[PDB]
């Protein structure tokens, strides 16, 4: 009865199918939203000659629907089939919320009405690690950490073996590093070793190196940080890099990771008690995660 | 081995999905074809970490 | 026990609320690929003064989440869950298709290439009515006028009890119908009782003025038409719309309704005979459609 | 009365997502008055056709 085997083997690559097109329907249309230029070496979706940006917004949807069409299909006679559909959809939903505050994060939430215009905010008060920390929970950590994790889990029928405390603890970290990496990647990474040109600093997004320059910066620092954030000029740009480097950004990134690293150790022993042979495998994406080049 | 069975159930559901779009959406193979580019360019081409995982932690359990 | 008369009927409103949440979605997505000014007399989503572009495509995705996560809050305990949920995706994604049917319908199919730009075509050999049928079939009937039906019968647990390939001709013929109705009054019912202003002739759509121009007039109408669809401009989009004026479209409206309505009448009374209840309420929504002013 | 029951289930929904967004995802009171502006504007105003005809094809079945 290696059929077991084969069956959960199958699953496994679907449910894992069923998460990269997840994966794919929200680059395409992060894309349209971020305003990218090229994703993994070559062009976005969306500035593929032939492709329209209307038939991009769909093709996007398109890959959202597959998702569902695929589970559909291949666990259509299965007894997860409903349990797998509603944390997918949840998961689905909370990304989708967490890209809310992404795509928010520069406007003064105060003023944040639809019937009234209203620019960048000029103040940054809510550039905040607690936002950030927020921003990054429900717009990565989710789908990228915990949800093939639970995947796994279902297709297995092993999902109350494990400490779903610990898990989704460790799935927060993880995926909150693994944000905080993106960001920095995206400023200091150049473009042909990452697959992809840096639209943050242009965007006026919340990252990582914003919200921790501005809480240590001086004035004459944030002054300069803000008359030079969130423009298309390439001067512009080039201050704020170097704000950033000025400001020993890279220490306060390695003594984060360091932190990162511990408690995730610690975690992976906690789940290594009653659940040996979940806690390798969340080892294993540890280690695609921490300290990857990409 | 892992990489080899993910992509080969790969070609199993975007065979499922553009016959099932051929054969029940009256599609015309210009679309298909659109629709397979598409696909994989939109599928394909990263390191497939969440994908894999799923798979990694159904390897190392079902024992 | 008029419960059970309570739990049906919430049920059927927590469905109601699923499609019209559904018809959002599609709708502030429709707006952005259509380029849309306007939607039920106030501005469309995407174009509300602080509301911007990528922050729509974003909501348009909430609203789509918010048909499952209601679904799955009201009806957690529901045997009937999963099969709902099935079919409801379904029909979402053939709907989705049948965007992408009208979103490219303006480029030769055989040159639909991603890597390889291309103009609006310049013969329109695409212009059929077997083409139309196929775009409006998928956009519009599915979730119009099958969906509403089949959710009715499910919450009511009647499903088995009505004949289906009958309902489904019945769901084409209404929903064609449907969007027959909506491309003509895109281009001659004015904005202010429509909520909305037309863009098909703007867009170049295959409307089914388009194509029914096409397939009657003669060489020199068609020249004049080829000069002037597809464009923003006022003038050429008052000749184009003279056009269809001057070549009797509404000749040929009052035509097929009539073969319409009475090719409805004949399917509801093949319906009515093992299903009088189901029946009367298929000629309601008939009812709410012929001759609509809207 | 088809349409009074249909706000007033418009309104639990509504209740019920708005408040699981500030209990269960930490969202703001500006993002939720944003959420609901939104969700007035998107999902009202129209005619309904489609919400009532599952009413209505509910009320007639369950002779
Ligand atoms: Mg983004
Ligand atoms: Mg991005
Ligand atoms: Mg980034
Ligand atoms: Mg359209
Ligand atoms: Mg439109
Ligand atoms: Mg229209």
């Amino acid at each position: 009865d290696g059929a077991r085997r084969k069956r959960v083997l199958h699953d496994a690559c679907v449910c894992g199918w069923m998460i990269e097109f997840l994966q794919a329907h929200y680059l395409v249309e992060d894309d349209i939203m971020d305003n990218s230029v090229t994703r993994r070496g070559k062009p976005c979706w969306y500035r593929h000659p032939d492709v329209t940006v209307q038939c991009a917004i769909n093709d996007g949807l398109l890959l959202k629907s597959w998702t569902h069409m695929m589970a559909m299909h291949f666990f259509a006679d299965r007894p997860f089939l409903q349990d797998l559909l509603c944390r997918f959809n949840r998961v689905d939903y909370t990304t989708a919320v967490g890209q809310l505050y992404d795509v928010t994060s520069m406007f003064d939430s105060n003023k944040l009405d639809p019937d009234v215009s209203q620019p960048t905010t000029t103040d940054f008060a809510e550039f905040t690690l607690s936002n950030y920390k927020r921003i990054v929970k429900y717009k990565t950590a989710y789908y990228t950490y915990l949800l093939p994790l639970v995947m796994g889990l279902i297709v297995s029928e092993a999902l109350p073996t494990v400490d779903m405390g610990v898990t989704e603890e460790l799935a927060m970290l993880m995926g909150e590093y693994f944000q905080v990496q993106d960001d920095v990647m995206d400023c200091f990474t150049p473009p042909e070793r990452l697959g992809k040109v840096g639209t943050d600093i242009q965007d006026a997004k919340c990252s990582w190196l914003a919200v921790t320059f501005l809480a240590k910066a001086s004035s004459a620092q944030v002054a300069e940080f803000k008359a030079n954030y969130g423009s298309g000029d390439s001067e512009k740009v080039a201050t704020v890099r170097r704000l950033y480097e000025e400001a020993d950004l890279q220490g306060d990134y390695v003594a984060y990771e360091a932190a990162v690293a511990e408690q995730v150790k610690e975690l992976i022993e906690k789940l290594r008690l009653c659940s040996p042979g979940f806690a390798a495998s969340v080892e294993t994406l540890w280690g695609k995660t921490y300290k990857r080049q990409k | 081995m892992p990489m080899q069975m993910f992509m080969q159930v790969y070609d199993e559901i975007q065979m499922f999905l553009l016959e099932e779009l051929e054969l029940k959406f009256d599609m015309d193979p210009n679309r298909v074809r659109y629709l397979r580019k598409m696909m994989d360019t939109t599928c394909l081409g990263g390191k497939y970490n969440r994908g894999l995982t799923v798979i990694d932690v159904a390897e190392s359990l079902l024992s």
